[PDB]
RNA sequence: GCGGGGUGGAGCAGUCAGGUAGCUCGUCGGGCUCAUAACCCGAAGGUCGUAGGUUCAAAUCCUGCCCCCGCAACCA
RNA sequence: GGAGGUAUGACAA
């Protein structure tokens, strides 16, 4: 649809957008300012001539295939060179100083009692 | 079939309460009880299921037809009154009360106390 | 629609006990009185004059009128 | 089969009859059993052991006429097992209805804004 | 309290309805003491019942109550071994109380998206003698009528 | 050689009569208690000894094989 | 008022 991804039809655009990896509401804000699409208008009547615009819109910025092999390239290399970080990605560990004794959760996965 | 004087006899326990209720002769005409009303357990014991036994029992009475009843009372129930005001107003004439709580001349040896 | 029509008696004393234990909304017409009871209706609705009633033994009261 | 009676003396003459066929097969399958165990003691016991060996085989005879004249209990008719599950949830308001008329063609309106929740 | 009976505070009557019921109603909604948003959900509500219907809001609010308010509660008592629940008159303080508990209550967990949507309707149906507010109430005497054996108490 | 047995930690069902693996106690985690026991609530623990067959599908039916237990393995 | 009768819990401190 705009960047190999059915954004939903019913939603307004602004939100529509959001749907696209690499794009968040200030990003869709944007993109829909310099081409010039209200924030108000249903995706579903976005016109061939706006969604084109858009989609030339959306090209230039990094999104959805080419945004994750970027972030995951950042976390190979952070492993490879062997760094504290890459072992906190590695181990399933918090990465940004968070205490592990409680809490962690998110990183971890689900708790394991035993 | 039709009846004009009765008698009815309250057998009121501890635990339940029989109504019955017979002909002036001791005949059986109709009866009810806590038990057969759907009450189980302490509920079978309580003046309110003493009063439904009476009306279920007195209804049946009165569609053979039968006026005036007198009452036999009998046991240490809680229910014995709730039973007889019950047969008056359902539509029964109560004419006479009497009590014929048996007792022992002395007569056999009661069980053991419930305690040891 | 009259889910225990043409059943043998003892499969649909298992209709509706099995029903009873559904979780889901049910909307069912039945003229059999021992399935209704089963399943345990909430509300019922009556036609042809419309009414929209909380379930109860006034069921019968409405089967009179 | 047919009875004399109503629906429920039938079930209590049946309920009756298949209890009594029951306990029939009961005492037929004890006896069964008691033989075999004689019969299994005596295939056990030592070679040496001649008379209780002759006795195994006599009682092998009777074991056999024990289990060709032994009634089969008939296999009770199975029940209908439903369990119903739904695979999602139900919301707040399944089915909104609101002023729903409907008419056959050519024939009186069945109801007139018909709405219910 | 152990030493007896205290002091009930006074309630002033609804600005618009001259309704202390109103006021007690705005309450029962109230959530975090924003009463402004309170009060807002029943004048809205008391408007989609004006609209739902031509009677007064307030006259349906208050039909709604008496099909609401009940009348014999359940009072359970522990006597020994077996805990029973004994039958008791509502005093009419805590008939509205548990009326506008169980109104506002059951309208809370309707399926309209907006509050006073929900209350409007929940408000309506008891007008009319049905809604899950009725079927507290039909359930309160249900259980007062099973132990009636305990009346005495 | 004649029988009996292999299903969750243990003890048992289900096996005849094919469809869906449980019950009893125990274990672990949390409650309740000043604490322990009892009690309450949650969880875990077996693809049914093992490998082939039959079948739409087997713990179940068939067959083999390995294990464990009571007998027997010779009588004048 | 008074009188005869009708589950578990070391040892020392
Ligand atoms: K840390
Ligand atoms: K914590
Ligand atoms: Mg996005
Ligand atoms: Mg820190
Ligand atoms: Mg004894």
């Amino acid at each position: 649809r705009i960047a190999g991804v059915d954004i939903p039809r019913d939603k307004r655009v602004v939100v529509s957008l959001t749907y696209i990896y690499g794009i968040g509401n200030t990003t869709a804000k944007k993109v829909l300012a310099n081409v010039g699409v209200s924030e108000d208008v249903r995706v579903r009547d976005l016109t061939n001539e706006q969604t084109d615009a858009i989609r030339a819109e959306i090209d230039k910025l990094k999104v959805e295939g080419d945004l994750r092999r970027e972030v995951n390239l950042n976390i190979k290399r952070l492993m490879e060179i062997g760094s504290y970080r890459g072992i906190r990605h590695r181990r399933g560990l918090p990465t940004r100083g968070q205490n592990t004794k409680n809490n962690a959760r998110t990183r971890k996965g689900p708790t394991k009692t035993v | 079939k039709n009846i004009e004087s009765g008698v009815a006899h309250i057998h009121s326990t501890f635990n339940n309460t029989i109504v019955m209720i017979t002909d002036t002769h001791g005949n059986a005409l109709a009866w009810s009880s806590a038990g057969s009303l759907g009450f189980k357990g302490s509920k079978k014991s309580t003046p309110f299921a003493a009063q439904m036994a009476a009306e279920a029992a007195t209804k049946v009475a009165m569609e053979h037809g039968l006026k005036t009843v007198d009452v036999t009372v009998k046991g240490p129930g809680s229910g014995r009154e709730a039973a007889i005001r019950s047969l008056q107003a359902t539509g029964l004439e109560v004419t006479a009360i009497r009590d014929v709580t048996p007792v022992p001349h002395x007569g056999c040896r009661p069980p053991k106390r419930r305690r040891v | 629609d009259q889910p225990t029509n043409h059943l043998d008696p003892e499969t649909q004393s298992i209709i509706g006990a099995n029903f009873n234990l559904f979780e889901g909304t049910i909307i069912v017409v039945s003229h059999n009185p021992s399935f209704v009871e089963q399943i345990g209706i909430n509300r019922m609705l009556i036609l042809p004059s419309g009414n929209i009633d909380n379930y109860s033994p006034e069921l019968l009261e409405y089967y009179s009128n | 089969s047919i009875y004399e009676g109503d629906y429920y003396t039938y079930k209590k003459k049946y309920s009756e009859n298949q209890l009594l066929r029951e306990k029939m097969i009961i005492q037929q399958e004890k006896e069964v059993k008691e033989l075999a165990t004689f019969v299994q003691k005596a295939k056990q016991a030592s070679q040496t052991n001649h008379a209780l060996k002759r006795m195994g085989l006599e009682r092998a005879i009777r074991l056999d006429k024990k289990k060709k004249n032994l009634t089969k209990r008939d296999k009770v008719y199975k029940r209908v097992k439903m369990d119903i599950k739904p695979n999602r949830e139900v919301a707040r308001t399944p089915l909104k209805v609101e002023n729903v008329t409907f008419h056959y063609p050519g024939h009186p309106i069945l109801y007139k804004d018909l709405s219910f929740q | 309290p152990r030493k007896g009976p205290v002091a009930k505070r006074d309630v002033l009557p609804d600005p618009i309805y001259n309704s202390k019921l109103v006021t007690r109603l705005i309450n029962r909604v109230m959530v975090d003491g924003k009463r402004g948003i309170a009060a807002n959900i029943i004048y809205n509500s008391f408007d989609i019942i004006k609209e739902s219907t031509g009677n007064d809001p307030l006259e349906v609010f208050e039909q709604a109550m008496k099909n609401v308010m009940p009348v014999l509660e359940v009072k359970a008592r522990r006597v020994g071994g077996s805990n029973y629940q004994v039958p008791v008159e509502v005093r009419p303080e805590r008939r509205t109380t548990l009326g506008l508990r169980w109104v506002v209550n059951y309208a809370r967990l309707r399926g309209e998206h907006t509050m006073e949507e929900r209350l409007a309707k929940e408000i309506m149906d008891a007008a009319n003698n049905t809604g899950a507010s009725v079927k507290k109430r039909e359930d309160t005497h249900k259980m007062a009528d099973a132990n009636r054996a305990f009346a005495h108490y």
